[PDB]
């Protein structure tokens, strides 16, 4: 007995082979779910729960493993969908395949370092490649966008609503832009706050000019509409708080029990007068709400909201523009609750909800889906998670690219134009990256179910002239199509990161040799 | 072989019944097992029985809802008639067990029907309908509507049955006792609510010498003296007999040294000063259930008072009524207006029982107290059981009026009416209604189970006196003579009400157990 | 793969009339000689100890009833009559039992 | 374990005043330098988050003790485990106060990070990973600690010795011929 | 294959799951089906725990019919939406899913590629919710117009007689609701139930009743004319919310400090009282205290002298109709005290049953809160009869939303048919195929309201399947003879939206369903 | 219903027992359908003792294929009466069976 | 969850295979493992091997066929 104690390892070819089946398998559990062809596939949490979803991703956040490097290809999937969104319908079935052919050389007796060594060169290339073949767009012009959302979102189940969302996920971007970092203004997606609630129809989830709250007035002689109100956030709590030093009374005399009952009537109160000063109409806290201060503003008449949470207040700050007190006292004025449109609280259907409409420009706002059943509505977000991801980094690069496995053929034989001309031993490596690349439209075939083979060799020989660059495969026809009439348009970054994942992918698998387990730490 | 499919594997081990079958068989075998299970219980010659709780707590009985309630029962519809029944006795009192028998019959008959094809609607139809013309018939059988509010012997008279009913050996003592009850009870916090009589079980001296008192009792001891006077003057406090403890924390703290000397001391001396105080308004016996300061009692005993301990919350509650004087919550004022007022109070010594007497006088009307007498507490549950239900009798006399014949005489022309409506109906639901009224038979057929004589020919010769209008005359109660005997003279009545509700929670009871078809059952 | 239903619970027995009923009277005559030799001036008394090992004697049956942990439930009743005439008078408690 | 004992109700409001003024002033005595970037390894509160808005001012909580040990030595700040004087007033001066061109935080892999630019006190350096998993970062890094440390031994020991296993080869055969020296066994 | 990945892993397949989902549903509308209609079977339910159930709406069967079939489950959240939409016909949703699924199986299982079915679907609801759209009825509030439609709900559930004696209730209630734009339907509903005395003696109250009693004996049980009292402040004791502890040095203090420390909710009460005494000076008038925090019983003693109606531990929401009710201004400060801020009743009394007390409102001048107060003679019926009302409520409220109303009992569907199958492949053709099947299910609900009522189905259909002449009707089905009928005529209706949603929500329901391939299983220990 | 007689026993309904069989012989068409025809393939078999087959007369594989249906295991006899009649279009049988319950259903 | 359907219970515990995935992925692997169980056999460079015997007997080898008789494959 020497080493670790039933801890197993393994090393060479045996572990190389066994990578590369278990992403062989990775890729191809999911293969089916790529085009606006895929299918879409539910999935049981184990605690019960259902997701269904076609997001690559989430099917694999959702799946339990044994073998590493799937968890090791997990991660690289959820990364590029947190950096990129989609894709995740491809990059996997990219990278594996990848490592499909990257396994035919290791009997070739090849030492992988150079096989990585070729890999390295083949993105650089890629890369230019894809710049050289990439298309700049106009930002203002929103049909364009909406024609790339729209493609962009020709993929998924609401590919029948996609007009909606398309000015939906363009209407929320769009007015999420913070401009006090000089003309270096940033937008974010958790102030595209989402609420799904079921019932109703897709026609019927719309984007607010506003936020929604899922609470209700404390009082009902608070009025539940008011046209152009003034909303106070106010982080500390509403009534008396700890003297936060262990305090402590002693009294003697009679009246000195009632006198500091008062007090805090009397504390209380203060905070309400305070408030009142600045002619407030509505209370917002994180925090409880003392009824008897929400006496004396209901005796002001002044709409009032406790506990409710701390993001959903900064974007209704940023909804009104107002910014959060903590102090009563040095409340300002300059937070006063302007930039209100509409105030109400409807009736959901059993909830109460709070309503606030037609800020002049406001930054924030939260999106209200209204469906049939939340892992319906769950999946829609999802996939608008995608819509809007990719339209800011639309917003982040206007060069886009034409899809549809258009681009991947163009770098596929440029790469063969740099494969002959690039003679030695790294020069097979070099076109077989390029053979791995062909098999994305080639994946596109059988979500639709066409000859694929035929399709794919025409698509090549379409693609030797170099005339033509937008050939791609459309996803009903199976047929060969220029995108520049089928539109299926991309952001060049989103295509950058999948060959940068899909190559990184490659190289980390490639130089392992060894399995080591029972680290017992 | 050994290898069956299924078509839906829904259920993750559960109970699907479906097909009627069930329903069909199942529910109905059910209930079948309920009347068997009491089919004894009614009848003057109905038998008491014991049973022992799943925590193995003696219960003898003659009630069938109380034993009911001793039943843990799994099967879906038993329970339903049993609720049914069980919120009827919380309607009415007795009637357990012939609603229980209403339940079986119309259950027993309408299988045979249904085995005979007729639509299971059709069959709710019948009997609703039935149902409705049944009441509508009722009251046209309402005989000697006694009015006497206040005397003993119409009541008593009228009482005895329910007592005859769960209890056949010691009539005319519990009546005039109860009918003692009742009249000693007027409309004070409104029209006789039963709480307002009280149930004492004491052990020993057999049943014959039990009886009633006036006032109110307590099987608890005292602290002081034990006296009794013509004109006593009760203190009520919920308060707890000690210094008024403020709920805060005042420890007493003490700078300089005389503190010490003074503050127990005047501790002790005001004190005196509050029982004095007390004492002033002449207060001869304080009452609480809380706690007692001992020199506050050892002042009391220094003044010769006379304390009240431990009682619940509903303990004060009845005395407060008792001579109406107000519970204080506050220590010290003893109010004269809202002083207690008895006619005599003492301790008394019952069956090795410490046990302090409230002995009353009330002429502006009193909660009276029932003393309980006898060997076994077994004995005294039911007996009290059985008491207790006359006095929703009595209240439930009390209620409206209308004495109505019992004896099943009633239930003899019901089934004849409703025979007679059966063929005025004519229609496939003729059958049903005719079986409605064909049910009826039961009562009198249990009965002479419970008489164990041969019923048929009694339930004949009831229908051939009955199709003269003898509608006073009914089921005997003889082993000499297995005939007929006239209700009327025997007083053998009953409630027009108790009869028609009965009559119809069974058949809700019905319509509801028929309605339903396939059922779904859990793992428990 | 149904199943009837149960009326009451498992193992919730039932015995009724003359075999049912005369159980007890010999139950009863089973407990009376127990008290059998008890009461007279030439009678008997008993000694039981508890499962705690506390012995206790004792010349009134009452008392030796009390000791007399039944399991049988109309005994029982026996049992009670005792402490009802043990609270009443006494001895012939002994008696009162036959 | 300072206990507060009241037997005058009537200053208890001026009590719990105080309580948050302390906190106030040291933000008002601070704030007044006119200082735009703080960073404190202890918590920060909304209190003070209110008050630094108010500012539009720039505050960290919660920042790991030695990489503000490396920005006081970087921007030229003093960590400041308290406001004191030499005096016993706790007083604060700008000079204090460390200095940079420029700082932002920034989301990179949508998480906001907080880079700082050209600390003319001192010249800083750090790095910024990127890659595909955290399997692979974690682990660069680690050649990168690597890297650095050969890089800084060259740096601390100007003279190098070249790579590629020449040492054994030059080695092997000169104890070779140096074994016959010693004659022994 | 992902077997591969994890031993203990769980996959189906494109043909295998696709079949077990239809499968699963073709089972569990077998079950349901025997509900919808008025002919249809309640169910009774048993909880392990032993709880019972008398229920025929699906959701409250599939919510607690312990099932794990995961699409059911997936079929079970919507039809819970559509109970906090619409409350039944859920009934329908469902027997509309399955049968699609079922329909829809019949052409894959010919090889057809479920994608084209889908668009064909989403053809077909387009087509059919045009026609939709145009044939709801616009209505006026007529009270009867409405009397029928809840007569039309409410016999879904119960005896024609019980939801008759029912029907009245609600459209009443709803008459005053609203004000005239808008209902929430929570506060001015108040439902409340006893087992008391009958089922169907439940009724309308046109006051309030309240589920606790006064706590002193004393307290008046009746009054004549209520002065109301609306609060939430606790007239219990309370100490501050500082430590501060005190001491004293004399048991005379000790009692000073009794006094003392009493004093403040003295006051608070000897506020009300003053008030109440500058309230009611007359002796006639009653006045009544509702809190919803509890009352010291020397406070209640406080009252009690006073003879003054006071009420404790309410819940959040009855206030609101007590100012529904009362007109009672609530309040939390005493000291800004006003008559105007009470509330006035023609009439209190308080009714107590068995354990439990019960408190009563009557007579608001102009009532804007009332009770569906539930007498009952058994617990589940209670319960049962419930969720009827609340089904029947919902229906009502967006019957008044909706100031358009569907004719019922199916006689759309057959419209629905008619016209669908009035529809050339004007589609892609293969998608014809899809849209025949989805009219084609349509015509389940007469097809189980035959089968519910027991009328042979295929030739009824048919019979119905005749649309007369240029007045090509919509038809119903007799509910007790099997033939043609006029909803509209006979007055069986249904809320437009209803119709709307549940169309929208199979819809969508049915194409992701037929949209999957296999279900996963692999997930932690 | 007969459960009262037996608890061991079993029994199926109309309704029930009904829709089993169609699903069994579905789910045996389905299975077998894959075989008959020129461009069809033939199935191996694997003995539990490491045979094997490389057939495609299904009445080798409905006989080597083992099921515990019984309407199947019924379906098997028939099959190799015709087998032991004619051998092929045993498939076409059993095809022709279920889809006729199909539509039947 | 915990509980999938089976739309054939056929099999009273059997391995059914189908959808090609065993014949496009399956079949192969298992002749790629012969492929690399018996790669190196042949050659005059190509090198012996020996195996046990699941009766513990000597096999020195570098004939295939023989030492293939000496796997019990499945």
């Amino acid at each position: 007995l020497v080493l670790s104690q039933n801890t197993k390892r393994e090393s060479g070819r045996k572990v190389q082979s066994g990578n590369i089946n278990a992403a062989k398998t990775i890729a191809d559990i999911i293969r089916t779910c790529l085009g606006p062809k895929s299918m879409m596939k539910m999935l049981l949490d184990p605690m019960g729960g259902i997701v269904m979803t076609n997001d690559g991703n989430a099917i694999l956040r959702e799946i339990q493993v044994q073998h590493p490097a799937a968890k090791s290809m997990i991660e690289i999937s959820r990364t590029q969908d947190e950096e990129v969104g989609d894709g995740t319908t491809s990059v996997i079935i990219l990278a594996g395949e990848m490592l499909s052919v990257a396994e035919h050389f290791l009997e070739q007796q090849m030492h992988p370092t150079v096989v990585i060594s070729a890999y390295r060169k083949a993105l650089d290339d890629m890369i230019s490649t894809l710049k050289k073949i990439s298309i700049p767009v106009d930002i203002s012009d929103s049909d364009m966008m909406l024609n790339i959302i729209n493609s962009s979102i020709t993929t998924k189940a609401i590919s029948r609503w996609s007009s909606l969302a398309c000015n939906i996920a363009l209407d929320a971007v769009k007015m999420v832009q913070f401009e006090e970092n000089g003309r270096k203004e940033i937008d974010i997606k958790k102030y595209a706050r989402v609420e799904k609630i079921p019932g109703g129809i897709i026609e019927d989830s719309c984007v607010l000019r506003g936020v929604m709250i899922n609470k209700d007035v404390t009082h009902p002689r608070m009025r539940r509409y008011i046209k152009n109100p003034r909303i106070v956030l106010l982080d500390s709590s509403l009534e008396y708080k700890k003297g936060e030093s262990q305090t402590d009374i002693e009294i003697t005399r009679e009246e000195d029990f009632t006198r500091i009952l008062q007090m805090e009537e009397e504390y209380i109160q203060q905070l309400c007068e305070d408030i009142i000063q600045l002619k407030p109409d509505v209370v917002i806290t994180e925090k409880g709400i003392s009824d008897l201060a929400q006496h004396y503003l209901m005796r002001a008449n002044i709409t009032a909201i406790r506990r409710v949470r701390k993001t959903d207040n900064n974007r209704i700050a940023r909804a009104c523009g107002a910014r959060i007190v903590s102090r009563p006292e040095e409340l300002r004025e300059d937070d006063v609750g302007t930039g209100a449109g509409l105030l109400e609280i409807k009736k959901i259907g059993d909830e109460y909800f709070t309503f606030i409409t037609d800020c002049k420009d406001p930054k924030a706002c939260t999106i209200l889906l209204r469906g049939a059943s939340k892992e319906i509505l769950s999946e829609v977000e999802r996939n608008l998670q995608d819509a809007m991801q990719v339209c800011r980094n639309v917003l982040l690069d206007p060069q886009l690219v034409p899809g549809g496995g258009a681009s991947e053929m163009a770098v596929a034989h440029a790469l063969t134009e740099k494969s002959k001309a690039m003679t030695g031993v790294e020069q097979w490596p070099y076109r077989a990256v390029a053979q791995a690349l062909e098999v994305i439209p080639r994946t596109l075939i059988q979500n639709c179910g066409a000859s694929t083979i035929r399709l794919l060799t025409s698509l090549r020989a379409k693609h030797t002239q170099e005339n033509c660059e937008t050939w791609g495969v459309n996803g009903e026809t199976g047929t060969l199509v220029d995108m520049k009439e089928l539109g299926i348009w991309e952001p060049l970054a989103v295509k950058l990161q999948t060959y940068k994942t899909a190559v990184e992918t490659a190289v980390l698998l490639l130089r392992i040799d060894d399995i080591v387990s029972g680290h017992k730490k | 072989p050994k290898a069956p499919g299924f078509a839906q594997m829904l259920k993750e081990g559960a109970k699907h019944f479906s097909g009627l079958e069930e329903a069909v068989y199942r529910n109905i075998q059910a209930c079948k097992e309920l009347a068997q299970t009491t089919r004894t219980a009614y009848g003057p010659n109905g038998m008491n029985k014991m049973v022992i709780n799943h925590l193995e707590k003696l219960f003898v009985t003659n009630d069938a809802a109380t034993i009911l309630r001793e039943l843990e029962v799994q099967h879906p519809a038993a329970k339903m008639i049993v609720m049914a029944s069980h919120m009827q006795e919380q309607e009415v009192g007795d009637g357990t067990n012939f609603v229980l028998v209403f339940a079986g019959a119309l259950l027993e008959l309408a299988e045979e029907l249904l085995r005979i094809g007729l639509s299971v609607s059709e069959v709710i139809e019948g009997y609703e309908i039935a149902c409705r013309k049944a009441h509508e018939i009722l009251p046209n059988l309402v005989c000697c509507s006694a009015k006497n509010l206040r005397d003993i012997d119409e009541v008593s008279s009228l009482l005895r049955t329910s007592i005859m009913s769960k209890q056949y050996g010691n009539e005319v003592f519990l009546a005039k006792l109860i009918a003692q009850a009742c009249v000693s009870i007027f409309p004070d916090s409104g029209h006789f609510n039963v709480d307002n009589i009280r149930v004492c079980k004491i052990l020993g001296s057999g049943i014959s010498s039990s009886s009633v008192l006036h006032g109110m009792v307590f099987k608890k001891e005292t602290e002081g003296d034990v006296t009794s006077v013509k004109d006593a003057k009760i203190a009520v406090y919920s308060c707890p007999f000690d210094g008024m403890i403020t709920e805060t924390k005042g420890t007493v703290l003490i700078k300089t040294a005389e503190e010490l000397m003074n503050f127990s001391k005047g501790e002790e001396n005001l004190m005196d000063a509050q029982v004095k105080a007390i004492a002033d308004t002449g207060a001869n016996v304080v009452v609480t259930g809380g706690k007692v300061a001992d020199m506050a009692l050892h002042y009391a005993n220094k003044y010769n008072i006379m304390l009240v301990r431990l009682n619940s919350k509903w303990d004060l509650r009845r005395l407060c009524k008792t001579v109406g004087a107000t519970a204080l919550p506050r220590l010290t004022p003893p109010v004269l207006e809202e002083m207690g007022h008895c006619d005599s109070v003492y301790l008394s010594e019952v069956g090795d029982t410490q046990v302090v007497v409230f002995k009353h006088e009330k002429e502006d009307g009193a909660i009276s107290t029932i003393v309980l007498r006898g060997s076994t507490d077994n004995l005294m549950d039911d007996i009290e059981r059985a008491v207790d239900d006359g006095v929703n009798t009595f209240k439930v006399l009390t209620r409206d009026k209308r004495l109505v014949p019992g004896g099943g005489a009633t239930e003899i022309e019901l089934a004849k009416q409703i025979t007679s409506y059966g063929e005025t109906c004519p229609g496939l639901e003729q059958y049903a209604i005719k079986k409605f009224a064909e049910a009826f038979e039961a009562i009198p057929r249990a009965l002479a189970e419970n008489s164990g004589v041969k019923a048929n020919e009694v339930i004949s010769k009831l229908y051939a006196v009955h199709q003269e209008g003898n509608k006073n005359v009914g089921l005997d109660i003889e082993a000499e003579v297995p005939a007929v005997k006239d209700m009327l003279e025997a007083g053998i009545l009953d409630t027009y009400l108790g009869k028609y509700w009965a009559i119809k929670l069974a058949t809700n009871a019905a319509v509801t157990v028929l309605r339903v078809d396939q059922i779904i059952m859990a793992k428990p | 793969m149904p199943t009837p239903v149960i009326l009451l619970k498992e193992g919730t027995d039932s015995s009724q009339g003359i075999p049912q009923l005369v159980s007890n009277i010999s139950a009863c005559q089973v407990i009376a000689e127990a008290v059998r030799t008890t009461l007279g001036p030439r009678g008997m008394d008993k000694l039981i100890v508890d499962g705690r090992g506390k012995a206790t004697i004792s010349n009134d049956g009452a008392t030796i009833l009390k000791l007399l942990d039944v399991v049988h439930p109309a005994a029982k009743t026996l049992v009670d009559i005792a402490k009802s005439q043990d609270a009443e008078v006494g001895d012939g408690t002994t008696s009162v039992t036959l | 374990g300072v206990q507060v004992v009241i037997t005058d109700p009537e200053k208890l409001d001026q009590i719990r005043q105080r309580e948050s003024d302390i906190t106030k002033e040291r933000i008002q005595k601070i704030l007044a330098t006119g200082a735009n970037v703080i960073l404190t390894t202890g918590g920060i509160d909304d209190m003070c988050l209110k008050y630094f808005v108010e500012a539009g001012a720039m505050a960290v909580r919660r920042v790991l003790k030695r990489d503000l040990k490396r920005i006081a030595k970087a921007s030229g700040a003093t960590i400041l485990s308290t406001l004191a004087n030499l005096e016993g007033e706790e007083t604060f001066e700008a000079a204090m106060l460390g200095q940079a061109e420029e700082v932002v935080q920034e989301r990179i892999c949508d998480d906001e990070l907080i880079l700082i630019k050209n600390t003319k006190a001192r010249t800083s350096a750090s790095i910024i990973l990127r890659g595909a998993n955290d399997f692979m970062c974690d682990e660069m890094e680690r050649s990168l600690h690597d890297a650095l440390c050969v890089v800084k031994r060259v740096l601390e020991s100007k003279s190098v010795v070249p790579g590629g296993g020449a040492v054994e080869a030059a080695l092997s055969i000169y104890l070779e011929n140096y074994a016959t020296s010693m004659g022994s066994r | 294959a992902v077997k591969t990945l994890n031993p203990k892993a769980e996959v189906a397949r494109a043909q295998a799951a696709l079949a077990v989902n239809i499968s699963a549903a073709r089972g569990l509308q077998d079950v349901l089906r025997t509900n919808l209609g008025p002919k249809g079977t309640m169910k009774m339910l048993v909880s392990g725990a032993g709880d019972i159930k008398l229920t025929k709406d699906g959701n409250v069967l599939l919510h607690e019919m312990q099932i794990q079939h995961p699409t059911a489950s997936l079929i079970a959240k919507v039809a819970t939406a559509q109970d906090d939409i619409t409350g039944d016909g859920t009934t329908s949703n469902v027997l509309i899913i399955g049968e699609l699924l079922k329909q829809a199986d019949l052409y894959i299982s010919e090889g057809l590629h479920p994608r084209i079915i889908t668009e064909g679907f989403e053809a077909a609801k387009e087509k059919a919710l045009q026609f939709l759209e145009e044939v709801k009825v616009s209505r006026e509030m007529d009270r009867e117009t409405l009397i029928d439609v809840a007569r039309t709900s409410l016999r879904t559930k119960v005896h024609a007689e019980l939801a008759d004696v029912l029907t009245e209730a609600v459209v009443d209630s709803i008459l005053a609701i609203k004000k005239q734009d808008e209902p929430i339907d929570l506060f001015m509903i108040e439902i409340m139930e006893m087992k008391h005395k009958s089922e169907t003696d439940t009724s309308l109250i046109r006051g309030l009743v309240l589920d606790h009693g006064a706590r002193h004996p004393d307290m008046k049980k009746r009054v004549e004319d209520a002065y109301i009292l609306t609060c939430n402040v606790s007239l219990e004791y309370e100490k501050t919310e500082v430590n501060s502890g005190f001491f004293y040095k004399s048991a005379e203090e000790r009692e000073k400090l009794v006094k003392a420390e009493r004093k403040f909710i003295e006051d608070r009460v000897k506020k009300i009282i003053e008030l109440k005494r500058k309230v009611c000076g007359d002796s006639d008038k009653g006045f009544v205290v509702i809190n919803q925090k509890g009352i010291d019983p020397f406070s209640l003693d406080a009252l009690s002298k006073e003879g003054i109606v006071a009420l404790r531990r309410a819940k959040r929401r009855n206030m609101e109709r007590l100012t529904l009710a009362c007109g009672g201004v609530a309040l939390n400060s005493f000291d800004d005290l006003s008559p105007d801020c009470l509330g006035h009743a023609g009439l209190v009394y308080e009714y107590t049953l068995g354990e439990e007390k019960f408190t009563f409102i009557e007579k608001c001048n102009n009532p804007r809160s009332v009770t569906l107060l539930i007498k009952g003679p058994n617990k589940h019926t209670l319960t049962q009869i419930k969720d009827a009302v609340r089904d029947g409520l919902r229906a009502v409220k967006n019957a008044i939303d909706d100031g358009c109303v569907v004719p019922g009992a199916g006689a759309v569907e057959v419209a629905m048919a008619e016209a669908l199958i009035k529809h050339k492949p004007s589609v892609k053709g293969r998608a014809q195929l899809g849209v025949q099947a989805f009219a084609d299910a349509l015509l389940i609900i007469p097809k189980v309201l035959a089968q519910n009522s027991g009328f042979d189905l295929q030739e009824t259909l048919v019979k119905i399947q005749a649309e007369h002449s240029e007045s090509g009707q919509l038809v119903g089905v007799d509910l007790n003879t099997g033939e043609p009928m006029v909803a509209a005529e006979v007055g069986v209706w249904d809320n437009y939206c209803v119709k709307k949603q549940l169309l929208h929500s199979c819809t969508v329901i049915a194409t992701n369903i037929l949209l999957v391939d296999e279900i996963m299983r692999a997930g932690m220990s």
